[PDB]
């Protein structure tokens, strides 16, 4: 009983954590694009 | 996965702080 339920809990937790990792990667690259856009906006503004 | 998730969260916090600083 300790075995099967805990192993299924962990198998579901793997998906739970991988979802948040993928979404964190998406938020990270969107942050990268945002900061690049702000820096290029500054570039054009100075020009 | 938890370790790298925490790392990404910290980096995202830094990036958001920088964006707010320039914003």
């Amino acid at each position: 009983a300790l075995y099967q339920l805990i192993t299924e809990k962990l198998d579901y937790s793997l998906k739970v954590l991988q979802e948040k990792f993928h979404e964190n990667n998406s938020m990270c690259d969107e942050l990268k694009r945002k900061e690049n856009n702000f820096k290029n906006r500054l570039k054009q503004l100075t020009k | 996965y938890h370790a790298h998730n925490k790392n990404r969260k910290q980096e995202i916090d830094r990036y958001l702080r920088t964006i707010s600083s320039k914003k």
